[PDB]
RNA sequence: AACUGCGAAUGGCUCAUUAAAUCAGUUAUCGUUUAUUUGAUAGUUCCUUUACUACAUGGUAUAACUGUGGUAAUUCUAGAGCU
RNA sequence: GUGGCCUACCAUGGUUUCAACGGGUAACGGGGAAUAAGGGUUCGAUUCCGGAGAGGGAGCCUGAGAAACGGCUACCACAUCCA
RNA sequence: CUUAGUGAGGCCUCAGGAUCUGGGAGAAUUUGGACAAACUUGGUCAUUUAGA
RNA sequence: UGAACAGCCUCUAGUUGAUAGAAUAAUGUAGAUAAGGGAAGUCGGCAAAAUAGAUCCGUAACUUCGGGAUAAGGAUUGGCU
RNA sequence: CAGUCAAGCGUUCAUAGCGACAUUGCUUUUUGAUUCUUCGAUGUCGGCUCUUCCUAUCAUACCGAAGCAGAAUUCGGUAAG
RNA sequence: GAAUGUUACCGCAAUAGUAAUUGAACUUAGUACGAGAGGAACAGUUCAUUCGGAUAAUUGGUUUUUGCGGCUGUCUGAUCAGGCAUUGCCGCGAAGCUACCAUCCGCUGGAUUAUGGCUGAACGCCUCUAAGUCAGAAUCCAUGCUAGAACGCGGUGAUUUC
RNA sequence: UGUACAACGGGGUAUUGUAAGCAGUAGAGUAGCCUUGUUGUUACGAUCUGCUGAGAUUAAGCCUUUGUUGUCUGAUUUGU
């Protein structure tokens, strides 16, 4: 199956393509929000150690933190529920689900690093990718700097720059 | 199993005795199959031909609309009740005995097979594969 | 190969074992061995028959340690500020003051 | 784009049920609900009540977005990073 | 919100030859239409008003307002695409 | 139309507590209800109708 | 207990009389149960299975109006308070 | 049940497949005829069961022939495993 | 199971019994053949029927395990634990037995038949036949399998003293 | 006279499905004495819960054992 790591602290994300049963099986009847080391997985990933976030099985439910089962289930779904996003109005839709509980029917296990492994990924601890947008409330800025209400923010402000051609703006 | 039968068939235990009384599992009218004759049967001397998953049948309907009682036709065991056993290790068994008329290239005579369906049995008779809501 | 498990008692069904049940909703109920299976068909209610895995999750039996503590957290503090305004001028002019 | 609000209960179509039902003309709400439109309508909100309570205005969590994905397939959508 | 709307307890009431109740209706009701001595007979699915339905039932979310269907959910009957 | 049997599903309610905050939220899950489609089997009323 | 001189258990009274011992083959006699089907068995449902009390509801053709009728078909049943 | 002659049937062509009049046989699950055995007793239809044998082979093996293009059929040989 | 010294172990094999069957789907191939309609087969593969010999991991059956639990009537004062109701009744119930209701396995060489042929005279030609000879069948004999001659046999061990 | 054999006992495995006892603010509820209750108290109540997946059975054709106890020359016959 394939592993969609995450790596939060820097914002990266990469996947990784795993055949081999055994290698794999270290993720069996464990559930979302449960814990693996790294070793199993890998000499690379020796270390690491992923709490484990969602993911799709093949035909591509998703799964769903809280069902239990390593199956699909067809539930009732509202506004504010995870797989369901609602067209209308006060609308539930009856749709599949796949279980929290990993199986080898999985096409992607979606994860999420926790700790660092004696060593660097590439993708993923080497490269580091920015927050896009910045504070915008007032006083958001001044916990992002930590201010006063004295200081006054308008300079505190992120000033975006992008060019024209030959007028570079902000 | 026999005309129009693509596949073959690992043998299945036989539930189904000539006499046997399935209910009619499709949109045609019938209410029940009752079986007279088994297509491929054999041979010995008392033994009654007998039906399982997936053997294409001889039946009369005993109940049903009356364009449809009083004659022979053939009809297709989708579901057993009878425990088989498949190859891999499992014994399995529907709650009912039940089968859908066909012809005998194996069509239907409904649009569709009310209840479940057998995978052996779906594996066997694309028609039935059609029509099938869940297969096994 | 995949060890299943009971639907009227919960427990593990390895391969080639017990009675599998299609009912006529379409819905599958394996049992392990012919107990459940017919304590299944005697319409008993497994919240009810002592030994179960149902009965015990829904009486609190045995659990204890699930119960316990755990230690899964981690420590992050690293910065990015943000795409389009140079990520060198948002740590100096970062330097606060309260 | 998306959020938020409002609308989608109007319109249009059909005559299947329906025989004291509907419908009609006539009443009743001293028997109740009402978005809206219209006109009115608000000094009181803290607390053992001098070493005071952000009012020069208190909180986060998300869409869109970036980026990583899944499925033959739908106005399917998951993990991650913002606001 | 009134009310057997419903539940408890309680009585034994309610309608009827001045036609109850039941059956039929190739019956939605009214404005109206056709037929011109008058009295009448026949008709109105159908452009306006009311009502009921959204393939048959039920259930409900949102909401000021729907038991809504160019909303959901279940079943029944249809019926579509596929790897 | 409807007895009896079986009974989906939403709703109300006893529980439940993946997580996620400050006693509260809250998914799968589940108890008890009213509402109740629908399947099986019968009955009934109306309207049809084959037949030596 | 229960409708009862029924069956089942008991007091009184009376028995414990009916060659014995060791095994537990085939076949039997007698008592039983079988997945799925359900009279296909057979001269024939022979045999066996199914039903069964009571409270309640419900009950057809036809009839000499007395019946047919426990017609048929249903629900119900402990304990404890 | 099987032959011999071969007038004929088979478009033509007697004998691929058939075959008149005649004539030669075989068989003993037909039915007769006989009355040898049993009337101081050979239990007397059918089925159930189950064994074995015959071949005048329905199927299956390998063949020759065809009025066998192919597919189907047909006549025939070795054949009762 | 007496008797061929005793006893034991390992074997040989006479004679005898013998077993496997039939179908289909794929594929061949919409192929050869045919104006067309139609429409095969050999090699290969997957399954099946009828039969046979085992076997009990599973699934099912069976229940005096009178093993656990449940229920009625009663008798032991109650309690506890029990007796009786030709195994009281009910659910579950290991073990064993057991079921195409369950699972596994069912061998390959030769010789020939019919029939097609080789060479070839009789008969200067011709002829599968006269001499000789090739190919050949669910047949036959073997291989395999079951007995093992209680008057068929072999190899081998130990063979007694008051 | 020993990796002996047996009777038990222990451990495994398996069946059933929570033992007895005691406890309880579980329990429709019910009695009795007043000091008539700002839980009055003493008991009693099918059932429920806890100790308790407990208790009971488990080779009689299951497995296993450092434990415990015991057992180990009766009879008949056979020769080329
Ligand atoms: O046999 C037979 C003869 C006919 C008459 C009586 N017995
Ligand atoms: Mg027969
Ligand atoms: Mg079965
Ligand atoms: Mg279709
Ligand atoms: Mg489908
Ligand atoms: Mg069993
Ligand atoms: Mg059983
Ligand atoms: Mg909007
Ligand atoms: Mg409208
Ligand atoms: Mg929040
Ligand atoms: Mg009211
Ligand atoms: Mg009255
Ligand atoms: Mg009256
Ligand atoms: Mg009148
Ligand atoms: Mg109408
Ligand atoms: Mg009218
Ligand atoms: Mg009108
Ligand atoms: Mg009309
Ligand atoms: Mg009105
Ligand atoms: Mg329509
Ligand atoms: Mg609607
Ligand atoms: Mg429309
Ligand atoms: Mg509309
Ligand atoms: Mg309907
Ligand atoms: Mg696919
Ligand atoms: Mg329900
Ligand atoms: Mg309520
Ligand atoms: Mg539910
Ligand atoms: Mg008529
Ligand atoms: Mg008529
Ligand atoms: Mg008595
Ligand atoms: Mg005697
Ligand atoms: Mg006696
Ligand atoms: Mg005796
Ligand atoms: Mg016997
Ligand atoms: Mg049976
Ligand atoms: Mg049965
Ligand atoms: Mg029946
Ligand atoms: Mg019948
Ligand atoms: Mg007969
Ligand atoms: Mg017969
Ligand atoms: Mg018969
Ligand atoms: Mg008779
Ligand atoms: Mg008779
Ligand atoms: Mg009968
Ligand atoms: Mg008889
Ligand atoms: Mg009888
Ligand atoms: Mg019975
Ligand atoms: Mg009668
Ligand atoms: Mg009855
Ligand atoms: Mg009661
Ligand atoms: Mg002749
Ligand atoms: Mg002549
Ligand atoms: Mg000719
Ligand atoms: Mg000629
Ligand atoms: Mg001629
Ligand atoms: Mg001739
Ligand atoms: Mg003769
Ligand atoms: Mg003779
Ligand atoms: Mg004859
Ligand atoms: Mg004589
Ligand atoms: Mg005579
Ligand atoms: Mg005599
Ligand atoms: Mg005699
Ligand atoms: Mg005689
Ligand atoms: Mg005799
Ligand atoms: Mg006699
Ligand atoms: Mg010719
Ligand atoms: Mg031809
Ligand atoms: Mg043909
Ligand atoms: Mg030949
Ligand atoms: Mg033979
Ligand atoms: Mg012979
Ligand atoms: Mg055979
Ligand atoms: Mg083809
Ligand atoms: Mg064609
Ligand atoms: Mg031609
Ligand atoms: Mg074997
Ligand atoms: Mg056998
Ligand atoms: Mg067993
Ligand atoms: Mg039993
Ligand atoms: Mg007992
Ligand atoms: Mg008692
Ligand atoms: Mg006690
Ligand atoms: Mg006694
Ligand atoms: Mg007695
Ligand atoms: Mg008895
Ligand atoms: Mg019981
Ligand atoms: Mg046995
Ligand atoms: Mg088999
Ligand atoms: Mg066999
Ligand atoms: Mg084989
Ligand atoms: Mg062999
Ligand atoms: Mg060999
Ligand atoms: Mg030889
Ligand atoms: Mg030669
Ligand atoms: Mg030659
Ligand atoms: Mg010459
Ligand atoms: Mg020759
Ligand atoms: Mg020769
Ligand atoms: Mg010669
Ligand atoms: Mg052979
Ligand atoms: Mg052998
Ligand atoms: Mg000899
Ligand atoms: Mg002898
Ligand atoms: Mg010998
Ligand atoms: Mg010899
Ligand atoms: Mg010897
Ligand atoms: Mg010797
Ligand atoms: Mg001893
Ligand atoms: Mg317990
Ligand atoms: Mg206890
Ligand atoms: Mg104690
Ligand atoms: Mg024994
Ligand atoms: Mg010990
Ligand atoms: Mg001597």
């Amino acid at each position: 199956m394939k592993l969609n790591i995450s790596y939060p602290v820097n914002g990266s994300q990469k996947t990784f393509e795993i055949d081999d049963e055994h290698r794999i099986r270290v993720f069996f009847d464990k559930r979302i929000g449960q814990e693996v080391d790294g070793e199993a997985v890998g000499d690379e990933f020796k270390g690491y150690v992923f709490k484990i976030s969602g993911g799709n099985d093949k035909q591509g439910f998703p799964m769903k933190q809280g069902v239990l089962l390593p199956t699909r289930i067809k539930l009732l779904l509202t506004k504010n529920v995870s797989c369901y996003r609602p067209r209308r109005d006060g609308e539930r839709k009856r749709k599949s689900v796949r279980g929290a509980i990993v199986g080898p029917d999985l096409a992607v296990l979606a994860l999420v690093i926790v700790k660092k492994g004696e060593q660097e990924l590439e993708g993923l601890t080497d490269t580091t990718v920015p927050k896009r947008l910045g504070p915008k409330r007032a006083n958001n800025i001044r916990k992002f700097f930590g201010l006063s209400k004295e200081d006054d923010v308008r300079d505190f402000v992120i000033r975006r720059e992008v060019t024209k051609g030959e007028k570079t703006y902000t | 199993s026999g005309n129009g039968a693509q596949g073959t068939k690992f043998r299945i235990s036989l539930g189904l005795p000539v006499g046997a009384i399935m209910n009619c599992a499709d949109n045609s009218g019938a209410r029940n199959l009752y079986i007279i004759a088994v297509k491929g049967s054999g041979s010995r001397l008392n033994r009654l031909p007998a039906a399982s998953l997936g053997d294409m049948v001889m039946a009369t309907v005993k109940k049903g609309k009356p364009e449809l009682r009083k004659k022979v036709m053939p009809a297709i065991v989708v579901r057993q009740a009878k425990s088989w056993r498949r190859r891999d290790g499992v014994f399995l068994y529907f709650e009912d005995n039940a089968g859908v008329i066909a012809n005998p290239k194996g069509e239907m005579k409904g649009s569709a097979i009310t209840g479940p369906v057998g995978k052996e049995c779906a594996d066997l008779w694309p028609r039935v594969a059609s029509n099938s809501g869940v297969v096994v | 190969m995949k060890v299943e498990i009971d639907s009227f008692s919960g427990a593990k069904i390895y391969p080639g074992r017990g009675t599998l049940f299609v009912r006529g909703d379409s819905k599958i109920f394996r049992f392990q061995n012919s107990k459940s299976a017919s304590l299944f068909k005697q319409r008993k209610n497994p919240r009810r028959i002592a030994w179960t895995v149902l009965f015990r999750k829904h009486h609190k039996k045995g659990i204890t340690e699930e119960v316990a503590k755990k230690r899964s957290r981690k420590t992050v503090k690293a910065q990015r500020p943000i795409t389009g305004a140079s990520l060198d001028l948002i740590k100096e002019r970062r330097s606060l003051k309260p």
